[PDB]
């Protein structure tokens, strides 16, 4: 099983390769046997899947035997196990989507709290680590919070979310307002 | 009723991307053909191509394949695409009546090495003065400006008779024109002549010509 | 020693599996410049009058339409037929695959992509006097065991730029109007070979067939490329026949053969019509073109509602029988896809019509209420008109790409075809309770001809076997 | 593609003159032609769509004719407002335009007024110097201007532009500019020579210029 982690609102590629075979019929299905994506000859076909709108494939590589499933604007809900079914070859990829969000807006005065909440697919339990520009670390499994912010915290906060031995990097811009006596 | 509105003048460096848009109104854009035509200065009309409902497009041999014409039906808009050798005025045409009729106002695309630059105005004064003859040519030279149009007027437009010459393109890619008005020599002493230069560069130039 | 009994050895015909090129038989006039006629003249064999069939007795054979190689062979012929027949004004096909230039010929500076920046960075210029021989670039989605992007040197006549490489290969060539009228094509096995034909009135294309006959040639088949609806194919001898390798699998398509054909009538392209209008008496302005009307791109496909409605009912009943009585049968419009997939695309006269099948496929048959509503609507109405469009640029069915063809010159004729079958794709999936939803399907052109060749099997003949009296 | 050519390229004519401009298609376009009139500073206007069908607001005196590969537009009585530029367009498929025909006011020969403009002090300060020879109110438009520098004829260092025909008296004016470095300008004498309207060639030159 391949495990692919995607960031919310990004585009995720799921790769399917035929075993030493060129342009051939392939079909991508989800855990529930819903036909997400597939081909009929040279033509692309989409099923009733919710992904219908955002799921696509690159025909150019079909001749080579590569039949990727490309999902744009990936959403946490989309998280599922997708199986590329070829000529008696089932290639299984589990797709995880993560969305780390800054609850405390971006603009905070010194002494104000910073909260980062991770939107995660049900049944997941990733470890989330965030570093401030000054290098202060906040670690947690869901909501990561800093009780007090100093001016130095202003800038980009780097968050790593680790699930299934895979890491996704989120960059979060938090602004701490400078003030004078 | 039916109006075609083309995007404002666009100034680009050679090889730079220029996209000009024409928006349709007063008729069902989707149901009617849009045409694109370019006219080079001093030259006749050259029809680039047409676009249909299904995005199927025709192009002239010169533009074949190199130019793509795209139309946004949802916004009733059309788009073009050309280059510096084709620096010119571009017209978008439509055919709501199926009579090959309406045209847009036009878009000017200037593509040159030079960026928008203010004019340098040099007074052109007469040789010998009010004893030479009946009339004397009086002028101001507007040099090294880009692009167009540039307004050169005498005495705030009080003097317009025989004023101005068509711009000449420098190998540098800069524009220059002479603004010379023939004025009676006798009047030269009494009257003060001011050349007013302005436009895109937002540069106000008032040059007095004095044959001292 | 022998006995008073006389044993007579029976010359029993012996049949063995073989694959060979089937020789296309057709009746066509060489003089004609018509696509099919010229092709026949180029390469066909005459069709024998009254060939008849030789019926094999006490012979049962297992047939597999899906396995039947003849289908592939015919499909290859179809592909060749079309490619030569129709030359696009502009042909668009991708050249180069996932190749991205990171360094240009004669560069002494090593350039490198940076992911975090999303930008190219100058990795370092070479101190030694070396200039890059060829275009250096990375292959997208290609990872070595070392976990490294595969890099492929590119030698082009013209140097591609960093961030570029992989063109659409525009091919421009003449596209004059050429008449395309489908002509039935028989396929005849070469000498020493025969075609075994299952004679069962209802056969699902697979399994044992007791009633088998030897035929030199197949029945005449028109090479029509059609999506969703099977046009001008064979009609079911008995009741509606639905064929699928795996009905249970939603991915597998269902090919439906109809007992009676359904008329589909579209109109638009034909030979040029010449008209002269004087106007203004001549002087002051003379003889030109007026009366431009609407858009030729538009077309209408007329299908009689009653005939279609009855057809749907028959198909739905058969589907429900096959799946089992308990699930609903619903005909729904396509989920989406390319225009060819979305609509009933088919080629008439060398031009493809895209007809919106939504009106055809919008019915539910589980309830009497639905049945009543459909009946009443039918009673009020007469025919169903499907909006059709002809796109000059068409997605190539043979291979990934675009082909461009000249717009129709004139109208005045009717393009007609018999809807002899329906291609149904079932959504299925865990959640679809109490209901089964069928949507029109296509894109695998092989299917169109699979239905035709399901009963045909090509067999080698060797010396006759001798069967002693037993 | 198909060549669309119309001629004459330009026709000189008086008011009330009957003017025929002929458009020729290199290939048979049958009946698919259009006529457009264009004026300076103005977008094309449709005189005739489908060389036989009148657009409302077009005067009757405009007369179309012809077919196949050969069409002609005849102006029965040419008027000041009619004077302008004309284009013929193919309408069958590719809307290709003809070379263009300009109908301009014919008048008697007018002698050009000749002036020579030496560089200003500001221009000298720039370090780049241009000498402008001015021709005013001349007909016909054709003219030869010769840049003589210390008795040497020079080309490729000069650019010239000519104005559109005056509506008032139907004349043209020519601006000729000779561009040189300060050092080149310092050389001495510069002269511009014009010939045609005046029997003797006219040379305008400047010296010290007290």
């Amino acid at each position: 099983k391949k495990v692919v982690l995607g960031k919310k609102g990004d585009t995720v590629e799921l790769t399917c390769t035929a075993s030493q075979k060129k342009s051939i019929q392939f079909h991508w299905k989800n855990s529930n046997q819903i036909k997400i994506l597939g081909n009929q000859g040279s033509f692309l076909t989409k099923g009733p899947s919710k992904l219908n709108d955002r799921a696509d494939s690159r025909r150019s590589l079909w001749d080579q035997g590569n039949f990727p499933l490309i999902i744009k604007n990936l959403k946490i809900e989309d998280s599922d196990t997708y199986i590329c079914e070829v000529e008696d070859q089932k290639e299984e990829v589990q797709l995880l989507v993560f969305g780390l969000t800054a609850n405390s807006d971006t603009h905070l005065l010194q002494g104000q709290s910073l909260t980062l909440t991770l939107e995660s697919p049900p049944g997941s339990s990733p470890s989330v680590q965030c570093r401030s520009p000054r290098g202060k670390n906040i670690q947690g499994g869901k909501t990561l919070s800093v009780s007090q912010l100093e001016l130095q915290d202003s800038g980009t906060w780097t968050c790593t979310v680790l699930q299934n031995q895979k890491k996704v990097e989120f960059k979060i811009d938090i602004v701490v307002l400078a003030f004078q006596k | 009723e039916v109006q075609l509105v083309q995007s404002g003048a666009e100034v680009k460096k050679p090889g730079a991307t220029v996209k000009i848009s024409c928006k349709a109104s007063g008729y069902t854009f989707s149901d009617f053909y849009m045409y694109w035509v370019r006219q080079a200065p001093g030259k006749g009309l050259e029809w680039m191509g047409l676009i249909d409902e299904d995005a199927d497009t025709m192009y002239a041999e010169k533009f074949r394949g190199r130019v793509t014409i795209t139309a946004d039906t949802s916004t009733d808009t059309g788009y073009l695409e050309l280059r510096s050798e084709d620096t010119a005025v571009y017209y978008c045409a439509a055919d709501p009546w199926e009579l090959n009729n309406v045209w847009g106002q036009g878009t000017l695309v200037s593509v040159s090495s030079a960026s928008t630059k203010g004019p340098s105005v040099f007074p052109l004064a007469p040789s010998s003065k009010s004893t030479s003859g009946g009339t004397a040519a009086l002028g101001c030279l507007v040099k090294d400006y880009f692009p167009e149009p540039v307004t050169v007027s005498w005495n705030s437009g009080a003097l317009t008779s025989g004023v101005t010459f068509p711009a000449v393109l420098q190998s540098s890619g800069l524009y220059s024109l002479s603004s010379v008005v023939t004025v009676p020599s006798s009047s030269l002493g009494t009257q003060t002549y001011i050349c007013n230069v302005n436009k895109p560069s937002n540069t106000k130039v008032d040059k007095k010509v004095e044959p001292k | 020693t022998e006995k008073l009994w006389v044993t007579v050895y029976y010359g029993v015909p012996v049949w063995k599996e073989a694959t060979t090129t089937l020789f296309c038989a057709s009746d066509a006039k060489a003089y004609d410049t018509e696509v099919h006629n010229v092709w026949a003249t180029h390469a066909c064999v005459p069709t024998d009058p009254n060939p008849q069939e030789v019926v094999l007795v006490n012979v049962t054979e297992n047939f597999n339409m899906w396995k039947n190689d003849m289908v592939e062979q015919m499909h290859e012929d179809i592909i060749s037929l079309w490619d030569q027949s129709l030359k696009p004004c502009v042909k668009l096909t991708p050249l180069c695959v996932s190749l991205k230039c990171t360094d240009l010929k004669n560069d002494t500076n090593t350039n490198s992509s940076s992911g975090r920046m999303i930008m190219e960075k100058g990795e370092i210029k070479n101190c030694s006097f070396n200039i890059s021989t060829s275009i250096r670039g990375k292959v997208q989605k290609e990872y070595a065991f070392f976990y490294k992007l595969d890099i492929i040197p590119i030698d082009n006549d013209t140097t591609s730029y960093k961030l570029t490489s992989c063109n659409t290969s525009v091919i421009t060539q003449a596209c004059p109007k050429v008449s395309f009228e489908p002509i039935p094509i028989h396929y005849c096995a070469p000498a020493g070979f025969a075609i075994l034909k299952c004679n069962n009135k209802t056969f699902n294309g697979t399994g044992p067939c007791t009633n088998v006959s030897t035929v030199q040639c197949t029945h005449g088949i028109r090479p029509v490329v059609s999506t969703q609806l099977l046009l001008n194919g064979s009609l079911a001898e008995e009741e509606v026949v639905i064929r699928s390798v795996n009905f249970t699998d939603n991915a597998k398509t269902i090919i439906v053969q109809l007992n009676t054909s359904v008329e589909i009538n579209c109109t638009r392209p034909n030979n040029n019509t010449r008209k002269r209008i004087r106007i203004q008496r001549g002087p002051g302005r003379a003889f030109v073109t007026i009366g431009k009307i609407g858009n030729m791109r538009q077309a209408h496909c007329n299908i009689s509602r009653a005939k279609w409605n009855n057809t749907l009912k028959q198909i739905a009943s058969k589907l429900r029988e096959q799946f089992g009585n308990n699930k609903t049968i619903i005909f729904k419009q396509s989920s989406g896809g390319d225009p060819e997939i979305v609509t009933h695309s088919f080629n008439c006269g060398g031009e493809f019509f895209y007809c919106n099948s939504t009106q055809l496929f919008n019915s539910t048959w589980f309830n009497s209420t639905w049945s009543t509503e459909g009946s009443n609507n039918t009673e009020g109405s007469d025919t169903i008109t499907l909006p059709c469009r002809i796109k000059q640029i068409i997605n190539m069915w043979q291979k990934v790409g675009k082909a461009m063809y000249a717009p129709p010159i004139s109208g005045q004729i009717r393009c007609s075809s018999n809807i002899t079958g329906l291609l149904l794709t079932r959504d299925g999936g865990n959640s679809n309770n109490e209901s089964e939803i069928f949507r029109p399907g296509g894109g695998d052109m092989r299917d169109n001809w699979r239905s035709e060749l399901y009963k045909y099997k090509v067999v080698k003949i060797e010396p006759l076997g001798v069967a002693p009296t037993k | 593609d198909i060549q669309m050519t119309q001629s004459p390229s330009s026709v000189s004519a008086s008011v009330g003159d009957r003017v025929t401009i002929t458009c020729r298609a290199s290939q048979d376009i049958s009946t698919w032609l259009a006529w457009y009139q264009q004026k300076p500073g103005k977008a094309p206007k449709l005189l005739i769509y489908a060389a036989s069908t009148l657009q409302s607001g077009v005067p009757s005196r405009f007369s179309g004719s012809g077919s196949g590969t050969d069409f002609s537009l005849t102006i029965n009585s040419l008027q000041p407002e009619d004077f302008a530029t004309y284009y013929c367009q193919q309408a069958n498929s590719f809307f290709t335009f003809g070379g263009g025909t300009k109908v301009e006011i014919k008048r008697t020969v007018a002698a050009p007024s000749v002036f020579i403009f030496p560089p200003s002090d500001e221009q000298l300060k720039s370090g780049t110097a241009s000498v402008v020879c001015l021709l005013n109110n001349f007909y016909p438009r054709e003219a030869k201007v010769q840049w003589k520098v210390d008795n040497a004829l020079q080309s490729g260092n000069s650019q010239e532009s000519v104005t559109e025909q005056d509506s008032k008296d139907s004349t043209y004016s020519l601006s000729s500019t000779l561009t040189l470095s300060k050092a080149d300008y310092e050389k001495k004498l510069y002269a511009c020579e014009v010939t045609q309207g005046l029997s003797s060639p006219v040379t305008k030159s400047f010296n010290r210029g007290e």
